């Protein structure tokens, strides 16, 4: 089995071709970062224009690197939601336009699906699973117990965690993408200055990120780099460890573009060699936006016999659990 | 040579069949949906397929811009992939040249808050403009859409003026002298404000 | 109100639905079925149901005279059993009163061997004539298809000019002053030989 | 069961409704003989423009006598051929806006199929049975096997009855309807001129009648149109003869406007009497056209399951043998 998948969520344009049997047969992504770096974020118009501009150039490369035909494709698989909706739009114009030509089934896919299932690509997680997803703007825990049932068990109250790194990289002056900056400026710390917590009670599942902005300018550049990241991956397993507690469910995975923080991957891993759960964390390309996370989740959505009509319509936020109670 | 050409400037999105230098197919509705909604199964509905057409053409605008990135990119994908020429059209330049007024020529459209107009002379015009009240000297041209709208001394509004006909025709012209059409990499949509 | 307004008069058979005083569908097909090939079957295929208009309008003409009264014969049945409101509209008072060219104004059609044409100014015409070749003065106006038929001083032709999209309008508004119609059981094709 | 008929083939327009347990419901017809005259024929574009212009004012009166709504009609039954092109396509015209508008069944009839059945309005025949149809183009012998199953056993090789009393009123300087001129003229007759006969062999079904022209020419206009009429409605009598002991078949149907004849209602009559065999003429107003034989023709083809699809095109000649195999 074999599908083309298209992810334009947010602001990277990324292609890539899987095969159940065989595997990756292509995978392109063209970010822009380099564009919105001038904004200190993401402008949606200016997206959507780049996403139109980049498409096809990125599909040419797809093409000629995976020596595919198209017509050997099965279904296209596609995100349909949460994001930028103006980006949205030029992936699944995209995914149709290929879909009517090549009289192919139409498979929508939720982004933060994508992130659950690309750790999938290396090796399958037995059911029922933990998934604590950590991007530019979640930073959520669910409970899932088959695809297309996640149960959602706790969120950000405020900043998810990728946007404190924004605002901590930018606060310090640095740039923007925050997270990567600041992973690598900590690594020189060594001494941790404290900082608070928030002010929900032990226990609760929900997180909260931004009052640690107050704490900072409150208070040695690579030392407030390592002293939030220290305190940020902190928070992250111990909320981890307080579901896995609440749930009886010892099998976590750990995915999104904040998953590709080296140290966060030492906590969770140590964590995980110390109280004996299983974890699984993807190779840091499949970390962050991909399209083969997507396809994987096609697959799974595919074989279950469920596809979209050709009038399928995008959308900025149906919730996770929402989505996957209407298309599974 | 058969062409397909498509318009989704606005509401009224349509499309046309060319052949023999002439229309042959037009399809217009003026709907409330969303783009994706109606593409592309409205091309399923009316036995529209991209493989039956030895050419495409499409509107860059003026227009509302995402549903121009969307036109475009279906029309885009298509011609890539079939190998087959594309051609980009104008909206306001269509407007002009095909009102047979007297010269200067200031056709002009409608998009949500901005009415953009340009300015035609025998030999030459101007950039895509905003209008803020000035008073314009010559024809303005527009549609019955946009009738409450005056720019210029006087006014002509098209009954109905479908885009993707008068492109499609144009395009078939165009590629009598240039048979490669234009780079499909390089079309998109007209923008005159930036992000 | 919501108005069906239908054309017969060519091998590009069309017709358009009128709301709000404007155009929100055309279909526009040319083609060489018989008319009775294509009606009532393609408006099936598209879902247009005679019980949804509050009224209806056709063209007289001038065109193919069988095709013209089959549409119109298609129309009265429609109009007079559902008790609504008819409107006639004519071809080449369409094509002069629509053309912002100067007076006077020559629209023409060709039908079979014979190219008929009207002469209109500011505030009077002629009858249908047919040209036998004579210089005239004003300028010509007609379609795309006709192109290598020249009448008058200068010409226009229009790329497209669905006369069912035109007729409608002006239905819209004739029904605003007359809002009975015109008589069902009058309405004919223009004759202009006779048998 | 009920039918709305549409007959439009050349120059009457006749509407009728016809229920199989009531009867007659509604039945309007107007005659295009009047604007003819003046041209000793039918011109096809008049005719057209005529029915375009009397099918609604027919229509009208049909449902204000008849009292019926549209809504009750179960199909619409219609001439698709044979017959004038231009005055065929209005009636077809006619028939499927009503059919799409009512969504209501189409039932396709040969003109020559309703002369058949004019007669199983008033009685039933059972097959098989010999058809003579005499009208203003046709004199047809047909062998009836059952509904839609017709064998041709000959025809006119020159002029049509109908054409030949035409052809004689006209060479009497009479007037252009012919037949009802001789039919009353010819009772004042008394002698009998003979005339020749045809070149053909005795037994032969087929028919000719134009000779008769160069004998009338080359010879009291009374005893003319007496005699003429005498010669005719013998030439019908022998060949009807003929057929049916060639067949074995002793009923005989005859049909169509010449039909309506008084003499030869007389002759055939008179040689059912003496020869024994069963004959059925219809009422005079069911001998020339009407559609209240189109819809009887309809109920059978409609009963047996056949219906026409909405793009159905009428033609000029459609044999009846062939249309019967075509359409049933
Ligand atoms: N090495 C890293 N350390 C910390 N955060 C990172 C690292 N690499 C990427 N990120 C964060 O991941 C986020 C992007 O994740 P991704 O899931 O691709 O984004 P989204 O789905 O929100 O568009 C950015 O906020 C970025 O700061
Ligand atoms: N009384 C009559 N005597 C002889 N012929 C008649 C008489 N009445 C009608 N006809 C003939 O019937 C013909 C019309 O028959 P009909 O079946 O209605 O015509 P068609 O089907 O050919 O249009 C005319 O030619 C007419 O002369
Ligand atoms: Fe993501
Ligand atoms: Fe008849």
């Amino acid at each position: 089995m074999r599908t083309l998948a298209v992810e334009t969520s947010c602001d990277e344009t990324a292609l890539a071709i899987y095969d159940d049997q065989k595997g990756v047969l292509g995978n392109v992504i063209l970010s822009q970062a380099v564009v919105h770096s001038p904004f200190g974020g993401v402008v949606p118009e200016l997206s959507a224009r780049e996403h139109t501009r980049n498409i096809l150039p990125i599909f040419d490369r797809l093409l000629k690197e995976s020596r595919i035909n198209l017509e050997e494709i099965d279904f296209i698989s596609f995100t349909l939601t949460p994001g930028l909706i103006l980006s949205l739009v030029v992936g699944v114009a995209f995914a149709k336009a290929l879909a009517y030509e090549y009289r192919k089934p139409l498979v929508p896919v939720h982004h933060l699906e994508g992130h659950i299932y690309s750790v999938f690509l290396e090796k399958k997680v037995e059911y029922p699973f933990l998934a604590l997803i950590i991007s530019g703007g979640h930073t959520d825990l669910y409970l899932v117990r088959d695809f297309g049932r996640y149960d959602f068990l706790g969120g950000t109250l405020d900043d998810a965690v990728g946007e404190a790194y924004d605002k901590v990289a930018k606060m310090l002056g640095l740039g923007y993408p925050g997270g990567p900056i600041i992973d690598r400026l900590a690594k020189e710390g060594k001494k941790l200055y404290p900082l608070p917590k928030p002010l929900m009670e032990e226990g609760n599942l929900n997180f909260s990120f931004s009052g640690l902005k107050t704490a900072i300018l409150n208070l040695r550049k690579e030392d407030i780099a390592y002293s939030f990241q220290e305190t940020v991956v902190e928070i992250l397993l111990e909320k981890s460890l307080w579901a896995m507690k609440k749930t009886g469910i010892k099998r976590l995975v750990v995915v999104g573009g904040v998953s590709a923080n080296s140290r966060l991957r030492e906590v969770f891993k140590k964590a995980s060699q110390e109280y004996g759960f299983e974890l699984y964390i993807p190779h840091p390309s499949l970390s962050t936006d991909n399209a083969l996370m997507i396809a994987y989740a096609g697959m799974e959505r595919f074989k279950r016999g469920v596809v979209a009509p050709l009038d399928v319509n995008p959308q900025p936020n149906i919730p996770l659990e929402e989505f996957g109670r209407i298309w599974t | 040579m058969k062409i397909l050409s498509i318009d989704t400037s606005f509401s009224f999105i349509n499309f046309s069949v060319i052949e023999e230098e002439k229309v042959t197919f037009l399809h217009y509705l003026k709907s409330n949906k969303k783009t994706l909604e109606l593409l592309p199964k409205i091309f399923e509905e009316l036995c529209i397929r991209p493989e039956n057409f030895d050419a495409f053409a499409v509107s860059v605008g003026v227009g509302y811009l995402t549903s121009l990135r969307i036109g475009v990119t279906f029309v885009k994908t298509w011609a890539y992939t079939l190998g087959k020429p594309v051609v980009s059209y104008k909206n306001l330049e269509l407007l002009a040249k095909k009102t047979p007024v007297p010269f200067p020529k200031i056709p002009y459209l409608k998009v949500g808050s901005n009415v953009f107009y340009q300015i035609f002379e025998e030999s030459s015009s101007s950039e895509v403009k905003v209008f803020k009240g000035e008073e314009l000297r010559g024809y303005g041209i527009s549609l019955k859409e946009f009738e409450d709208i005056k720019l210029g001394e006087k006014q002509f509004f098209h009954d109905i003026f479908p885009f993707s006909a008068y492109g499609g025709i144009y395009a078939y012209e165009f590629l009598k002298e240039n048979p490669e059409g234009e780079n499909v990499f390089e079309i998109e949509p007209i923008y005159v404000k930036p992000p």
